[PDB]
């Protein structure tokens, strides 16, 4: 299942995870975890993993409404519209292959990833990350749509998801939680439910079976009862949190989609310059932009060069010696005089 | 904490080594070194393959006169041979009397055997000595290899090895060394591509795979013989067969600092010259705590069988009545002799392998802090 | 990964075979999740974590590396006029390649003049120069540049002395908190020096899809 990609997505469980901060104290074994948030790019893009199986169904199906979160019970489905990540504010969402969620934000301290699936009002986490504003360019401004430039710069490509490189999955986990099994006044019964409560208690009903049906064991109390989980058809994200609830590891490939590419991107470039000459110095009369660092080398000996922010209209003094200075003040070609 | 010193780089020779840290026992340090090839960085310029001369079929103007097209090729010729007679065995060639011409052409490239094999000639720029030098350090024992430039350092077990940046490049590199069929030989490169006919390297090679091949080929067509279509032409002689054949004596033997010189990357291996000094954060562990260490009296060193001229050489039977029992490091304070090891047992008259190549040998052992002067005349 | 938690019951310390896989268990567990029984002993559980330092997946996307650099070779396109042939020659200026002018035997050089920006021991990262110290080749310092040093580009070994310490952590959630040293990659990134081409003496321009700086004055 690579085109329809929940094929290879739902062969594992996508389970919920242990986020511990999500509005201001608490954080559980929700989908609000964020697992890692990775952005190997030059074009700003944010890629986090979310706890959640986001965009597979009940079924795993390729679904564009389909946002495959945990509850209790493993099918905790969602829309797949109705998910919002916000770095400071509403960053533009990209698209979601599984675990793994791609889109583009403001810069900021944080992401926050808040969803409602069936729950009451957008259950969500909020990861502190501080998402910098790194662009290249000799001008550091934040508009693409200026008619100026084209440098290279990389990305996470936002090819259709196969895979370049796989998370492993593994463990079947077993939860932190056992109010499944209780006590009818001598017994305890252990029901069937979303946790695969394991019969683990000191003897009787916590013994054997996992919770897919109820089980009774008589002279039962509170203590000597135990129950454990146990899981089918899936393996865990990487347990970052998420208390490794398995015996032993045995991995699977999820491959982690949208792989990162190398692409190109528009830089703007200033007003260009005034040169006012004189004896061996000239003055760069530069009007402000957009600030960005201007730069200006001595062509030649042992070369008087330096470089500066600029973010004001003033004038550099570019010392203009007789081999030449090379000033490239701004996003324009290097280009430098000579005397005169 | 870090002791620094050079053992001398020639292949076996145990360097010994006393650590001194206070309060723990006397360091051993053993160093033995194996293999250091030097492997300069080299630069092709040539293939010095077989040029061979391809002779096409003879536009036979028969009768007529011919034309004579451009080639591409390296030793591309054409020639125009007037009035040639066309009285071929299998049928007459030529239908007319006379008035016919013969267009020749030839054109020269590299054989196929060069992709089999070729001649490389590199420029050479310097390289770094690679060894495997087997440290004895106390309990810690290990066989460490790193080029001697010092920057890869040496992660010893706790230990902090920085061997080198070394000392001389005494090393078999010319300006210019051809590796052909797998010797190196020294010899002067001509000019790249343009070199002169009849030399090693007549197709000259600007990339061994590379697409132009230069060449000085002296090639030069013939009025053939008539009848029929004979095609003569006169190319140099086979260079590289000259150069191949009639190869001078290779550089891996000769080889100064008694190195064996092996090139598959091009390496002087066990060049046995100059002394590898090497710097070693020694490890916290390996001071063994002198509170615990054996306590030693008593030393008498008795000087028992010399052999002055001798790999073993030394005999020597040192007495130590020593207070604790334990391990004994024998690292001595001597230069003029070598230890056998630093692994003196529960005191009493232990011999040891006291080699000394002096002929008046005088030593001064440390056995556990304990250091005495053994003297002896050892034998011719 | 997810901790070998048991819940109650000591574990066992399996080291893992990274460069930087360190584990430790931590005892005094006491798992609080939803979903089955893990915390389920009163005491005595034990949480061994590992960590496994492994190198950054971008690095066969980009990597940043740095060679140490013996001498190179200035190589030069000469337009000619020699009277009625009027043409351009390109040539190695070392002395050795030696250009067939058409009649014309051109040897150009070789010049001595290492006035060249090569430096000792240069980095190229993204195609920015920076002649600076290179660490020990595996022996560096954590928290510079160099962190993770780079015996071969895609190297099967990993040397680094990145400084990875974990600790226990606190009940109920499984955190496997382990304080890692910065990252020097990025710090060495970020905070980056003036460029190759920043700089560079005799104005010459460093380009390197190789590392040449054309344009030598």
């Amino acid at each position: 299942s690579t085109a329809n990609h929940f094929n290879a997505y739902k062969l594992t469980r996508p389970y919920v995870a242990y986020c511990a901060d999500c509005g201001m104290g608490h954080s559980c074994h929700s989908p609000a975890m964020i697992e890692n948030i990775q952005a190997d790019a030059t074009d700003g893009t944010l890629k986090i993993q979310f706890a959640s199986q986001i965009g597979l169904t009940k079924t795993d199906t390729h679904d564009h409404t389909k946002i495959r979160y945990a509850e209790g019970h493993d099918i905790a489905e969602a829309a797949r519209s109705t998910l919002k990540v916000h770095s400071s504010s509403e960053c533009t969402v990209t698209g979601t292959m599984g675990h793994f969620i791609l889109a583009k934000c403001p810069p900021g301290e944080r992401i926050s990833v808040s969803f409602v699936d069936s729950k009451n009002e957008h259950r969500t986490c909020r990861i502190a990350y501080h998402h910098e504003q790194r662009l290249i360019g000799r001008e550091r401004f934040t508009v693409r749509p200026h008619h100026g430039i084209e440098l290279p710069c990389t990305t996470y490509q936002l090819t259709t998801a196969e895979t370049s490189e796989e998370i492993d999955m593994h463990m079947p986990p077993d939860i932190p939680d056992r109010t499944i099994l209780s006590q009818q006044s001598g017994n305890v019964k252990i029901t069937v439910n979303g946790r695969t409560v394991r019969y683990s208690s000191s003897c009787g009903s916590q013994a054997v079976g996992t919770t897919t049906t109820d089980k009774t064991i008589n002279s039962c109390t509170v203590d000597k009862c135990q129950a454990y989980v146990t899981s089918h058809t899936k393996w865990q994200f990487n347990s970052p949190f998420v208390p490794r609830r398995m015996q032993a590891e045995r991995k699977g490939k999820v491959h982690i989609p949208f792989p990162l590419i190398n692409t190109t991107c528009r830089v703007p470039l200033a007003p260009e310059a005034l040169v006012r000459s004189g004896k061996r110095e000239a003055t760069l009369s530069l009007h402000p932009i957009h600030p960005t660092l201007l730069s200006y080398r001595t062509f030649g000996a042992e070369r008087v060069f330096d470089e500066q922010w600029i973010t004001a209209q003033t004038e550099v003094t570019i010392p203009v010696p007789v081999e030449g200075v090379e000033y490239q003040w701004g996003n324009h070609k290097p280009q430098r005089f000579v005397v005169a | 904490y870090e002791h620094t010193a050079i053992i001398p780089n020639q292949v076996g020779f145990p360097y010994k080594a006393h650590v001194a840290r206070e309060g723990y026992s006397p360091l051993t340090l053993q160093m033995q070194v194996i293999e250091t090839s030097l492997e300069p960085t080299l630069n092709l310029e040539y293939i010095t393959c077989d040029y061979k001369t391809k002779v096409p079929s003879p536009y036979v103007k028969c009768c007529g006169t011919a034309e004579c097209r451009t080639q591409d090729k390296p030793e591309y010729k054409c020639a125009v041979f007037t009035g040639v007679y066309p009285f071929m065995w299998g049928g007459a060639y030529c239908f007319c009397d006379s008035e016919n011409t013969q267009m020749s052409e030839a054109y020269v490239e590299r054989a196929d055997v060069c992709k089999h094999d070729h001649a490389a000639a590199y420029r050479a720029h310097t390289a770094s000595l690679r060894a495997k030098i087997k440290v004895t350090y106390g309990t810690v024992n290990q066989t460490v290899e790193a080029y001697v430039n010092g920057d890869h350092a040496v992660t010893i077990a706790g230990t902090k090895f920085i061997f080198g940046p070394v000392s001389t490049p005494w090393t078999p590199f010319d300006t210019k060394i051809l590796v052909y069929k797998g010797e190196l030989y020294n010899q002067d490169f001509p000019r790249y591509g343009a070199g002169q006919p009849g030399r090693f390297g007549d197709i000259q090679s600007r990339t061994l795979d590379s697409r132009d091949l230069y060449a000085n080929t002296g090639l030069k067509l013939a009025r053939p013989a008539a009848g029929n279509i004979h095609v003569p032409y006169t190319q140099t002689p086979s260079g590289f067969k000259t150069w191949q054949k009639d190869r001078d004596s290779p550089l891996n033997a000769k080889a100064p600092f008694g190195c064996i010189i092996q090139t598959n990357p091009v390496r002087a291996m066990n060049c046995a010259v100059g002394n590898i000094p090497v710097s070693m954060d020694i490890a916290d562990s390996a001071f063994t705590r002198l509170t615990d260490a054996p306590v030693i009296s008593e030393l008498t060193c008795t000087v028992s069988t010399c052999t002055h001229s001798s790999d073993f050489g030394g005999i020597a039977v040192l007495s130590y009545k020593v207070e604790k029992s334990g391990r004994c490091d024998i690292h001595s304070h001597s230069n003029v002799a070598v230890l056998q090891e630093v692994s003196i047992e529960t005191e009493g008259r232990s011999v040891i392998h006291f080699s000394t190549a002096s002929a008046s040998p005088s030593f001064v052992v440390s056995v556990c802090s304990s250091r005495a002067t053994c003297t002896a005349k050892c034998e011719p």
